[PDB]
């Protein structure tokens, strides 16, 4: 019941190419001490940012 | 603490350095903050998560 974190791109300033893509750690909500009510609120705004990125 | 001394008698004294020992400012270090081996655990009962 958890959505996935989006893969963010890496821009190489010389040659302008893309240097691979890692997942977006550093923008992750630490839900590891939330009950069943806050976990649904946190995973809703994770499903909101994926819905923006799919558009 | 004997600022000088020649072998028994003709010594000169000097008082020791002043050394104030008290607690820290705001009691820093009394309480384990940011020590991942041993932290605090404020939570509800049935401690499933702090």
């Amino acid at each position: 019941d958890a959505p996935v974190t989006p893969y963010i791109w890496q821009y190489q300033p010389q040659t302008g190419k893309a240097a691979g893509a890692r997942q977006n750690y550093g923008a992750v909500i630490n839900w590891l001490s939330a009950d069943n009510n806050m976990f649904h609120r946190v995973q809703t705004v994770n499903r909101a940012r994926n819905l923006i990125d799919e558009i | 603490h004997f600022a000088d001394f020649v072998d028994d008698r003709r010594a000169t004294a000097a008082g020791n350095r002043p050394n104030y020992i008290g607690f820290r400012d705001n009691f820093i270090g009394m309480m384990y903050y940011n020590s991942g081996s041993n932290t605090g655990s404020f939570s509800s009962q049935t401690q499933q998560l702090n």
